């Protein structure tokens, strides 16, 4: 079982790591990220 | 730094 | 200054992700120094009515 509790700090860390993996800095600088992709728009409210 | 918003991302990359 | 719970905006302003509007665009903004100074001006005007 994959377990995630209600604590805000761990959820913030998970959100930050997921954002880093899905939207890396190097792809942002090279203008290689599409903001209209569904899996990118989903990241707004995943683990709030 | 701080976690970005998906709405600000398109504003930044649109430039 | 204290901030409200982010889930309030999570369940109301960005409830549908397939559309975007004024409030959704504005939730991604971060204030500069002069805008925080403007906030202090607003509160000072509030505490001295008239």
């Amino acid at each position: 079982k994959i377990v995630v509790t209600d604590d805000a700090k761990k959820r913030y860390k998970i959100r930050l790591q997921r954002f880093r993996t899905h939207v890396p800095k190097i792809k942002v600088l090279k203008k290689l990220i599409d903001p209209n992709r569904m899996t990118v728009r989903n990241l707004e409210n995943q683990f709030v | 730094g701080p976690l970005l918003s998906v709405f600000a991302l398109q504003e930044i990359m649109q430039k | 200054y204290i901030a409200p719970n982010p889930r309030i905006s999570s369940i109301t302003l960005t409830q549908r992700i397939t559309t975007t509007g004024p409030f959704a665009i504005l939730t991604g903004s971060t204030p500069t120094a002069q805008q925080l100074n403007d906030v202090r001006k607003i509160y000072l005007a509030l505490m001295f009515p008239g």
